[PDB]
């Protein structure tokens, strides 16, 4: 949903503030990477000609097969303020952003950038003995503050001021200690590039006046950067946030020459195997993968017992599953890793089954989970056997007459969010004792 | 044998026989002949290998084996019968064959003359069992036994037969009539009971061994060389492929249903390596959106025609009244069988096809007679609602129907006049 | 959805390139078509972000792989553009200079064999060493000057039927430009409609941006919901071997399998000298027996 | 036991009848089995009237179950008189001359499958005994007979003859045996003159 | 010391394809794929059960010879309990017959083979077939034995009389029969009666089983063959076709008489005239153009170029792996080697250089 909060959150900006956000060639180039792929063919096609279209020969020219496809596409196209479609002439004249469409133009052909592409420097020297190893040490202190195994450099303190108001990996000020929330755990389930962008929406949510169309290109701009070359150091309030981004180990600066390294690369786009585990019914974990980061995570849920090159061998404990399960770390977590931590033999296998399953019965008269159950559904049973439980607490209506207390303003609370249960032959539901702003006003009635 | 298209058009009853397998042949061959009148034989005509293919179908039959072999005594038993199986028997035994023909019609039933056969000492016999007087047997079913065996007596004169000499242990052991030596050992020769009697292993070996030989005869049935057979072949030249290869000469016609200079085109090379080294542009690509617009007019007409193209992309659905739908559909489909035999009959090519044609050009008239009181029918019933529809739908056979009436015209003023 | 890996072939010729120049006037027609080329692929690379192209041109002598640098430094391009794509458009410039100025030293030299088939299948196993690396649409882009003189395509026809089978089992459209005189060029309508690619023919050299970016951009992520543009219909007919002229119903050798649209001089096999049966023959020229 | 109805589903079984004349119309149906490639069996003693003068060559000749060591009888008086006798005269031990006799007679038995070099053909020893004998054997029967072979069962018995059967289907590259098995005329000159 | 074996063994491979000839080879084909489907092959012996692998492997048979040779009705007979069951007839719609195919795999392999029978309907259903079709039938076997009605010799006279040729593709050994069907039937030839050694080597057999074969000089027939490529349409309107008499939107036009079909390559039901496309027919020209093999120059010797010509890769350095063709004089990788040899059909070297 990486895209789509992104494109929630420009959403959220205006229709003025987009078009500002639309002035400038590299931030049109990013976000044309964000768009799907019919709305970039829309905007390739109309943007090296100066005819208006109207919508009916979009539609004709769409094939209905994908229309709803079509329809995703063309409604962003529209929200984002992308779009001026008028009824003109009594038909809907589609009209793409002027500014989004003549700084795409000069992007694609070298033409007017004003260096929003960067104020180079060209200064280029290695990156992967000063740029990469100082990005790596940096977010390996990072990461493995994250992971909450000891490490002394700390992060900045805007960082940490960020993670103290956000419920990202919990600093508890009772407790003073950083701790996993399952947000945390989200994060750290995430990838990289979506690591940084909740992290970025995140500190664009905090930030305020600091300009933040001007933190918007920026950002933008960074992502089009490119490695191991010095540049001028411009906005100020962009420089600062360069600055806070040096610290973050983004950018290796030499306090006014600076050298993006490879995050910015992988910020932009992505890029028996690596991170392949075989499961075993005794809880052996077979890894074909190793890192010190791999250990200090597989730490807060796995029991482990030795490292080696690229066996990581252990055994996973209800110790370690219950472990998870106290932090608050969700079991479709742990499976997500486990998921996307599978080995090739073994989902071989699993779908060979699954083939021979197929053909004696559709339903099997088994439980739904394409990972091998001998040993998937043992945390998958110990997954069930974790919750197993609901509890209402607060306020509660009882014995109702007839249900036109029930199709009437309690299917009309489906709609408004304000049920936490809901049983008509019981005629009782049951709502939290703080979710009582629109509750006890039409249900009188 | 029945294997001429003679023969085949001659089976009326394996005609008739694939008539009641088939539900649309009866739709078809009812049209054609019961409906229509066509001549039978030219509607077979089509179908012959379907008929050759139906009759070798029914024509096969089983080879022999070893059914008492495979009967298996099975507390009590209970009678599971295959009527093919004991079809088998009957065909394998004779003796058994008659024995059922001259009881059960007579004297009791099936499944009772079988029980009494399991319980014969005959059946014990015949199969791979030693007698013993212990066993009782079936006194109606072992009454047969003398009888099985001077069937066996016949049967065993009848296998005899000359033997070739070089395989014959017979002039092997009659090589020296004279040999005088010790008598050869019990252990052995054929070793007999307490009072000299054999015990009848031998009887039961020879009896296998005729069934073998029964069966061989029954492989050579109605349906010198030792040059050839001391061959070693192992010394010999290896075969060789007489295939032959093929070359090709190439010489194809030029496509049949001003000329450039080398020092204008140096000119033009130089000059437009002067003009690449010059300067190249990305920006100046942009067009003129005039002419750009004339491109997007084609374009976009290109887009229309061609999804009206694809805008038509079980048969369709459609809107017809089933009846006439299935009415419609069979008179397409006599037309087809009418236009394919008409064809057949025209491309035939003889004086002795001149009646055929003529007959088969006034069937298809008739039948586009057929097919314009039919649209007068659509026509009365929908107030050409959807008749033209139904006219449309029979159009292209009609077309090709009269094209072909056409073609018999002309060839006949070709010819005639 | 994936990467698709562009596959570019640019058939570059001074035999057709002069022959169009002169009968028009758009001097550096071939350098506009560069130009938008690189706009293309900027557009391709810009539309995925690993949608690989392979770019190989076929000059009179031979073939050369234009992109990238071989297995075994002016900038004309402007500094201000994209990383990748300056990349890529700096090595393709560079490239196709070399190739016109070794194409200026050797031009004295006769040729007059198309090396187009040989690009395509040379193109074609690039295809399948990339696919074989590492999941990647695979769609074959070819450029030509149709103004030149149409000299002998039929030594061309059978390797173009080869390509045409093995991108079939390959799953790869071959998508046609032509820019020329004529208006058809039967193979490779017949090229396009079998391995459902793309046909079109203009003659102007603008607007060639707004009709490949338009038109030639449709991708195997969405090819079924994208309805192919091509008007014309082909009847996939041949010319006859022996008159040149293409047969609805004919003949055809049972062995050399050649078209024959008349009964050979000789009754032998005008490709594979097979001697044919006279009464054969004679039931083939059987006239219909009419009544009188 | 019945055991001979489940044979009766695969081939035919031919007995050696004690007429020789019933024997040569058995052997000819087996001639005529193998033939039409149904197949069949024959059964005959080991000094029985097959064994001396009937060859069995590549569908005759694929297989052969002798049983035992084919003993002669043990209580002969005249066996022993000869016993008594050969050994006065010349030092023979008796019980040597008995193991003598008998793989004598299974040498003839089994010598009747190989006709041609083109041939081949499997061969089993059923009994215990037979492990101390390769050193009387035929130097050519036994030079086969490797010494993982002398003491087998019924599992790796069956194992290997079905991946010699899968072997004797293949073709063989002449180039192979072009000059060290199958020999020319030329062949024969340059070993002569290499003799010389 | 694993590559001084790989390279005996592609010498010891590589001296059977020495040998490569312009033979002329069937293109009207006609193949039968007879089936047993007894006890013998309920046997698991081989994973899952041979059933299985033939019904699969058949499948995929049927794939590439309606692939490689569009010019041949194809029909298959079952054979099951002591009769041989047709179940395809010979037909230009490849998926009549996969359908079929698959109405035989659920149904239980059971009984006892019948060559008599099974040829014998073989021969009967390849007796109304043209005289440039060339009759060939695929057999597979998996007993070693076959219990029969009566001759077999007469039936091999007849089908060597009516100029038919077999190949048997056994499953355990060599049957002496089916050797003598081989032989007899094939000129003395014993290229023809093959046993696979495991399902590999079955998977090879059978794309071997794909290829067109060679015919003899003797048996000529060297004719004439008439022919008409019709036109297709794509009209508007749905209309009934000839062959399945249903409505239909497009469909190509009859040449001749003008009536229309539903697939190609097939003959007219109503002019009774077979139609193609030129595809068809170039399909199998590297068949009528074979390719030479491309050797590999030594590494001992001086080198014409150090990285592939073809595919643009250096060649790696022991030996030397520069396949060349000779008919273009260029050396190419061992990868181009084997798609240029089996995947394409053109040598791009020999493109390049002008005759
Ligand atoms: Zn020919
Ligand atoms: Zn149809
Ligand atoms: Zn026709
Ligand atoms: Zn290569
Ligand atoms: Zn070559």
């Amino acid at each position: 949903s990486l895209k789509h909060s992104v494109t929630q959150y420009l959403e959220e900006i205006p229709q003025q503030v987009q078009n500002r956000l639309y002035t400038s060639p590299a931030t049109c180039l990013a976000i044309y990477r964000i768009l799907p792929p019919l709305a970039k063919f829309f905007i390739m096609a109309m943007v090296f000609n100066e005819n208006e279209v109207p919508l009916l020969d979009l539609d004709k020219w769409v094939n209905s097969n994908g229309k709803l496809q079509f329809q995703n596409a063309i409604k962003s196209m529209k929200s984002l303020h992308l779009l001026i479609p008028n009824k003109s002439s009594g038909t809907l004249m589609i009209n793409l952003n002027p500014t989004f469409k003549i700084s795409l133009r000069n992007a694609l052909t070298g033409g007017e950038v004003q260096n929003s592409f960067g104020v180079v420097v060209e200064e280029n020297v290695v990156s992967l003995d000063l740029l990469d190893e100082y990005s790596a040490n940096k977010w390996e202190t990072i990461l493995h503050f994250m992971v909450g195994t000891p490490l002394a450099k700390i992060p900045s303190e805007k960082v940490l001021n960020l993670l103290k108001h956000s419920k990202l990996m919990e600093e508890v000020n009772s407790t003073g200690e950083f701790k996993i929330t399952n947000e945390g755990f989200q994060f750290l389930l995430q990838e990289i590039n979506s690591q940084l962008w909740t992290l970025l929406l995140q500190y664009l949510k905090m930030i305020e006046t600091m300009d933040l169309v001007d933190v918007l290109h920026f950002i933008f701009m960074l992502g089009a950067l490119e490695v191991g070359k010095a540049y001028k150091i411009l906005s100020e309030t962009q420089r600062i946030m360069l600055q806070d981004m040096r610290d973050y180990g983004l950018v290796f600066q030499k306090h006014s020459i600076f050298y993006p390294t490879k995050l910015a690369l992988m910020l932009t786009s992505d890029t028996i195997p690596d991170g392949s585990l075989i499961v075993e019914t005794n809880f052996k974990i077979y890894s074909y993968s190793n890192s010190p980061l791999q250990i200090a995570v597989l730490s807060l849920f796995v029991h482990l017992k030795a490292r080696f090159v690229n066996m990581v061998l252990g055994q996973i404990t209800r110790e370690s599953i219950r472990r998870a399960l106290t932090n608050g770390i969700t079991a479709d977590q742990i499976i997500a890793y486990l998921e996307t931590h599978a080995h090739p033999q073994m989902r071989r296998l699993a779908e060979e089954k699954l083939e021979k399953k197929l053909e004696l019965d559709p339903n099997c008269k088994e439980p739904l989970q394409v990972l091998p159950p001998t040993v998937v559904d043992q945390i998958r049973l110990w997954q069930l056997e974790l919750d197993r439980v609901i509890t209402y607490e607060g306020s509660l209506y009882s014995d109702f007459e007839t249900s036109q207390e029930y199709n009437l303003l309690s299917k009309y609370a489906q709609d408004i969010g304000v049920l936490l249960w809901k049983d008509d032959k019981k005629k009782k539901f049951f709502i939290s004792k703080e979710g009582n702003s629109q509750v006890l006003d039409f249900a009188k009635r | 044998d029945s294997l001429s298209k003679e023969k085949l058009l001659t089976n009326l009853k394996l005609q008739q026989s694939l008539l009641k397998g088939n539900k649309v042949l009866m739709k078809v061959f009812q049209e054609t002949v019961i409906n229509a009148g066509l001549p039978p034989s030219e509607f077979w005509s089509t179908r012959i290998p379907l008929l050759r293919a139906f009759a070798l179908s029914t024509s096969q039959k089983v080879g022999p084996y070893n059914v008492l072999s495979t009967i298996k005594p099975v507390n009590k038993v209970n009678v599971n019968l295959s009527r093919e199986k004991i079809l088998n028997i009957f065909e394998n035994y004779p003796i058994v064959k008659k024995a059922y023909t001259d009881n059960v019609p007579k004297n009791f039933k099936e499944p009772e003359f079988w029980a009494r056969f399991f319980s014969s000492k005959l059946f014990r016999k015949l199969r791979g069992e030693k007698i013993m007087q212990n066993d009782r047997g079936d006194v109606i079913i072992d009454r047969y036994l003398t009888l099985d065996q001077e069937f066996d007596r016949k049967d065993d004169d009848m296998l005899l037969h000359p033997v070739k000499k070089i395989i014959d242990l017979d002039g092997n052991i009659q090589d020296d009539p004279v040999v005088r030596g010790n008598r050869p050992d019990f252990t052995m020769q054929p070793g007999v009971d307490i009072n000299g009697n054999s015990d009848g292993t031998v009887d039961i070996l020879k009896g296998m061994n005729r069934l073998s030989e029964k069966m061989i005869m029954a492989l050579k049935n109605e349906y010198n060389d030792e040059r050839n057979e001391l061959k070693i072949d192992d010394l010999n030249e290896s075969y060789k492929t007489n295939y032959a290869i093929i070359h090709l000469k190439r010489n194809a016609h030029e496509k049949t249903t001003l000329k450039v200079s080398n020092q204008q085109m140096l000119q033009q090379l130089s000059l437009v390596m002067d003009n690449l080294i010059n300067k190249l542009d990305l920006n100046q690509v942009v067009p003129n959106n005039e002419v750009s617009n004339k491109i997007n007019k084609r374009v976009i007409t290109a887009i229309k025609i061609n999804a009206k193209q694809a805008k038509h992309n079980l048969e369709v659905k459609s809107t017809l009244p089933i009846d006439l739908l299935e009415s419609c559909r069979m008179l397409h489909t006599t037309c087809c069988e009418f236009l394919k035999h008409f064809y057949i009959h025209f491309q035939s090519g003889e004086q002795k096809q001149a009646s055929t044609v003529k007959k088969l050009y006034n069937h298809l008239k008739d039948c586009i007679e057929k097919l314009n009181e039919l649209f007068q029918d659509v026509l009365n019933g929908d107030g050409e609602s959807m008749s033209n529809t139904c006219t449309a739908y029979l159009k292209p056979v009609l077309n090709s129907i009269t094209l072909a009436t056409h073609k018999y015209d002309e060839y006949f003023n070709e010819y005639n006049n | 959805e994936s990467p698709s890996l562009l596959t570019v072939i640019i058939e570059i010729a001074p035999k057709l390139w002069t022959t169009f120049d002169e009968e028009g006037n758009e001097k550096g027609s071939i350098i506009k078509v560069l130009e938008a080329l690189i706009v293309f692929l900027n557009a391709h690379l810009a539309f995925n972000s690993a949608n690989k192209v392979a770019v190989i041109a076929a000059y009179s002598q031979g073939i050369k792989y234009l992109y990238p640098e071989s297995t075994s430094d002016l900038k004309i391009i402007n500094s201000d553009m994209y990383r990748r794509f300056r990349n890529v458009d700096e090595t393709l410039v560079e490239e196709i200079y070399k190739l016109f100025e070794l194409e200026k030293k050797q031009i004295e030299q006769n040729s007059q064999r198309s090396t187009l088939a040989g690009a395509m299948s040379a193109g074609l196993t690039y295809v399948n060493r990339i696919s074989k690396e590492s999941s990647l649409k695979s769609r074959l882009l070819v450029l030509t000057c149709g103004s030149g003189s149409s000299k002998d395509e039929i030594f061309q026809y059978i390797p173009i039927m080869n390509c045409i089978f093995s991108a079939t089992k390959m799953k790869c459209p071959i998508d046609v430009v032509k820019i020329g005189g004529s208006k058809e060029s039967t193979f490779l309508q017949q090229t396009t409609d079998a391995t459902n690619g793309v046909y079109l023919h203009v003659e102007s050299t603008e607007g060639l941006i707004q009709y490949l970016a338009t038109a030639m951009f449709i991708d195997p992520s969405l090819r079924p919901i994208i309805v192919k543009p091509n008007h014309g219909s082909v009847d996939f007919r041949t010319s006859c071997y022996l008159t040149g002229r293409v047969v609805a119903v004919g003949f055809i050798c049972s062995v050399c399998l050649c078209v024959l649209s008349i009964i050979p001089p000789g009754n032998k096999c005008p490709a594979c000298d097979s001697q044919f049966d006279e009464h054969v023959i004679a039931k083939l020229k059987r006239k219909p027996v009419v009544p009188r | 036991m019945g055991i001979l109805d489940e044979v009766w589903k695969h081939k035919l079984i031919l007995v050696e009848t004690p007429d020789a004349q019933e024997t040569s119309l058995a052997l000819e149906t087996y001639r005529k089995a193998c033939s039409n490639g149904r197949g069949a069996i024959l059964l005959s003693v080991a000094r029985g009237k097959v064994s001396e003068g009937i060859d069995f060559d590549h569908q005759y000749g694929r297989t052969v179950l002798m049983i035992g060591i084919p003993f002669q009888y043990t209580e002969s008086r005249i066996l022993k008189a000869r016993l008594e006798f050969m050994r006065e005269n010349y030092r023979i031990r008796e019980n040597d001359f008995l193991s003598f006799d008998a793989m004598r007679h299974a040498a003839q038995c089994l010598g009747r499958v190989l006709r041609g070099k083109d041939d081949y053909g499997v061969m089993v020893l059923a009994d215990r005994r037979f492990s101390r004998k390769r050193s009387q054997l035929p130097k050519w029967i036994a030079q086969g007979l490797s010494d993982a072979d002398l003491n087998l069962s019924t599992d790796m018995a069956i194992s290997n003859t079905k991946q010699f059967l899968r072997t004797m289907a293949q073709p063989t590259d002449p180039k192979d045996q072009e000059g060290v098995s199958v020999w020319s005329y030329e062949d024969l000159i340059k070993h002569q003159n290499s003799r010389k | 010391a694993s590559l001084v074996a790989s390279i005996v063994e592609a010498r010891k491979k590589r001296t059977a394809k020495k040998n490569i000839t312009p033979y002329q080879r069937g293109i009207i084909r006609s193949l039968i794929l007879t089936l047993d489907c007894s006890e013998a092959m309920l046997e698991k012996d081989l994973r899952p059960n041979r059933h299985a692998m033939i019904i699969q492997y058949a499948i995929d048979f049927v794939h590439e010879f309606f692939d490689q040779n569009p010019i041949s009705q194809m029909g298959i007979i079952i054979m099951r309990n002591g009769l041989a069951q047709l179940v395809s007839q010979v037909s230009g719609n490849p998926q009549d017959h996969i359908d079929a195919l698959k109405s035989i795999r659920k149904q239980e392999p059971k009984g006892n083979p019948s060559l008599q029978n099974a040829l014998e309907m073989a021969r009967g259903l390849l007796l109304p077939v043209p005289a440039h079709c060339t009759r060939e039938v695929l057999i597979v076997f998996g007993s070693l034995s076959t219990t029969d009605p009566g001759d077999i010799h007469q039936t091999i006279d007849s089908l060597v009389s009516e100029k038919i040729r077999v190949k048997v593709l056994g499953l355990s050994a060599q049957v002496a029969i089916c050797k003598e069907l081989c032989k007899a039937t094939n000129y003395g030839d014993e290229s023809f009666y093959k046993i696979l050694l495991d399902e590999t080597h079955l998977k090879e057999l059978f794309n071997e089983a794909v290829t067109p074969l060679p015919v003899n000089k003797i048996n000529k027939g060297f004719t004439l063959v008439k022919m008409g490529f019709p036109t297709r349409i794509f009209e508007d309107t749905p209309t009934f076709c000839s062959c399945h008499s249903k409505l239909v939107y497009g469909g190509y036009f009859c040449p001749n008489c003008h009536s229309k079909v539903c697939s190609l390559p097939t003959v007219c039901p109503c002019c009774d005239l077979m139609l193609i496309l030129s595809t068809h027919l170039a399909r199998s020209y590297h068949h009528l153009m074979p390719l030479k093999t491309f050797a590999e120059v030594p590494t001992t010797e001086k080198f014409r170029s150090e990285d592939c010509f073809s595919c643009q890769s250096r060649f790696p350095i022991l030996t030397s792996s520069r396949y060349r063709c000779e008919d273009c004089k260029q050396e190419f990788c061992v990868d181009c080697d084997v798609f240029i040899h089996e995947i394409l059909h053109n040598c791009p070297g020999c493109e390049s250089k002008p005759v």
